[PDB]
């Protein structure tokens, strides 16, 4: 599990129906740092700190143990810089 | 953007929720909150054709759990004129 | 046209989507959308008697699959001049 | 504090309550009491996430055994931009 | 006093019998009747806590019998400085 | 007089007809018609402490068979001055 | 735009809908209708992914109760250049 | 008029008996006979939504009982300025 | 989740067959970077910002959960540059 | 499995229900390193030496094979430095 | 901060763990392990509202399992200035 | 006020939770918690006959549901002499 | 070493002999020996990780047999210094 700031939102129109309607946002470790993509599982804002986690944790921290995600943000943190 | 999408719900805290995850989802501008009566609560935003899209199917995700629950959740990409007079562009 | 056409749901997103299919279907200038209270809305259009039926026709078709569903759908050919006192001329 | 805690009650005597119990549990403030329609009554605090956290668990389980019941209690940590333009800064 | 003392009743007939049950039943003040929607309304009363606490039985056992009768009827003795931002001082 | 006779119904054609009923039936006057919501109208009469009885008994008893029906039917012989503020002196 | 929407039904009638619907749905441009053969119409319409997801969406909706019915609705959001030669540009 | 109604048909035989059926309803134009495939055969008339309406009907009672019958029978009174492209102005 | 534009398509006749026949594509974060050969689950053309999914996510979202895949594509971004 | 330090707690208050109750510590391989996010399933204080394990070993170790971790802190260790 | 956390065990190995694992969940200080008698142990935490919360639960989780086990785990937000009058401040 | 509130608990968590819904209740002042033995924790609060029946009637709704649970629950409106040489007058 | 070694157990001769035991198995040191109340007798010992687990492990099989028996048996590598203040550093 990292830590990462949400940057912006990403939409695919043409994606695979196995998404379901998640969101998806654009985030990296800090500004400069290599872009990834997310499954929102709580729902935040640009500049938001959130935590994230990967490998088959992320499927079902995205709702369901076969959804197609290598990486989700399963909270926000309370204090962080 | 002039896609219009609505997300109709029981009770204010389910239409809160869903004005949340489609603000959240994608680039889209709540226009409009609205107490149709007898507790619903219909919430407007309005974008691209794909950023509605995207708001709207997460709103619903999102707050299809929450409350009475949603009642309904409709995309129009391409609204006619004569609709517009009936849709807000503020809300308040 | 002097024609009256009229839908009653329940809810505005239903509404909403009946009178988008009553404008883009017929002639029809979309005269008011009404908050009845208990959350039934009431949208109102004019025109010609045909262009009337077909927006009804259509609205009605369109609505009967969204929200909590459709209420009531009537055409009136010809409206009373008494009954023209409690009809908007234009939405808001 | 940012975040957001909502309790949905049929009833004001179960809103009164449940705020009551929000107020006194965590360091939240209430910020808006709103009639939807139908009987439901919204209200709202705020606070940092963890005295919202505590105040809506509260709150909700004071309420849920008062009047017609608890209907919603949600908890948003971060509200967007665009939903503040919905949500009273104070009550009356 | 500072206490507080509600009554919930579905319609206005059971409110007024219990709002005078409960002015006819202790030293209280009623400050407000509310009309909370979908045919709810509530009458709140001010006063010591004996006092507050009798007229709130007294009014719900009155008003128990009559129209379609108590919904809840909820005594707060220590009421929080927020939630008095949403409680009327005078009735209308 | 200062005794108050109340009857309330679901919709207003009830509501008339029972207040037609209470003044035809005895020296009482029409102080108020009420809207409660929900389609709750309440007609509220005030005379002496027979004549309402007599007015309230005749209303009930017509407006039991009239409409969605009668909700509720109380006769208060002496009305609290606390209450007397959320009393209407004159209809509207 | 450059996404294609595809609709093809068995009969002249249906395909017609499904234009009609496809080009009062979205901002899409109908870009060919096809006689393939054995009563196979093919219609297409070329925009954005959006708006063409909108378009197919609402086409195959209306299409699917009009004529001999419905048969495919394919989205393609990037079209290969080699399979830009067997599309028709404009309609005939 | 700029109503469109479009009758769908297996052969030849009921299609010209479907438009002379419709031409001899209303006062509407005949605009093209097309000859889909596979033995399906649409015959599109032009006019006013009343005339359109009455001829289309006319004409699906009096060929559903011709040859194998009717396969679709459609009225479109607002056609979308991009179907204008795919419909013939002329037969031939 | 991550952000990769396709560069061409990669044909290996003697594979195993619990491929199937999906096609693969060349991937790259950008041109320069490392190459890489993820499961056309869309379908794409070379220069194309699509959606990329990796780990066990990878596997179902191009076809089944026993594919032998560990990086497919899941999307087409609308907007990106 | 790698060797980190515990740096500090970290508290997430609106984090998703699967991840139970279990603490959260702020970890690292070494002052300076980027830091990482660890499910404590044996509970250490800061600047402690302990193990960690990630991919799906980390969910199970963290209590359920559904557990949404792929970072868990499984041992101290008794002599590092 | 001012939260209020506590965790009651039977007997103190208990209780020392469920100590243990709150300290080692957030910044909270431990300010009081109380001997209530009858093999019962109390150990109370303070800090911020998050930071108590989540190590009540983890202490929660932690001593579930361990000795005769958890009696009570408690989290008081927001404590009323008479209860801090039988609250330690310190251990020993 | 001389009227005394008594509230007994297994275990130190519930009797805190209990003094702090007293006083978060009404407006009486806790004078005491006395370890009693073999687990057993009383709480006292002192003031008027109202206040201490509303604190009273709070707290042990409160301390129902955590820790080993609610042992007694008394009210005396005025206490002897002679007994209050055995009530503490402060808390420790 | 500052590892912590627990075990708790009704009545006081288990818990000597099974400090016996632990003093025996390994080097650790007996630090504290509390009587907690209603029979509970709780025994530390302080060493190395693997000390103490030896030690712990040792005194938990020896003291199994004994008395009233063993209740817990708990082993901490590493004490948050907060939870050093409760332990005692030398017994008595």
């Amino acid at each position: 599990m990292k830590i990462m700031q949400v940057e912006k939102t990403l939409v695919s129109t043409n994606r695979i129906a196995d998404m379901g309607h998640k969101p998806l946002l654009v985030v990296w470790e800090k500004p400069g740092a290599p872009r990834q993509v997310a499954v929102d599982a709580i729902g935040c804002i640009p500049g938001d700190w959130v935590l994230c986690v990967g490998s088959s944790a992320a499927r079902e921290a995205a709702g369901s143990k076969s959804y197609p995600s290598d990486l989700t943000i399963i909270g926000i943190i309370d204090q962080w810089n | 953007g002039i896609a219009l999408g609505m997300i109709e719900t029981r009770g204010l805290v389910p239409a809160i929720e869903a004005a949340d995850a489609m603000t959240k989802a994608a680039e889209v501008r709540l226009v409009g909150r609205q107490f149709v009566g007898g507790g619903y609560v219909t919430v407007l935003v309005r974008g691209e054709t794909g950023a509605v899209n995207a708001a709207v199917r997460a709103g619903a995700d999102a707050c299809e759990r929450v409350g009475d629950g949603l009642v309904a959740a409709h995309i129009i990409a391409r609204v006619h004129s004569e609709v517009e007079n009936i849709l807000p562009k503020a809300p308040q």
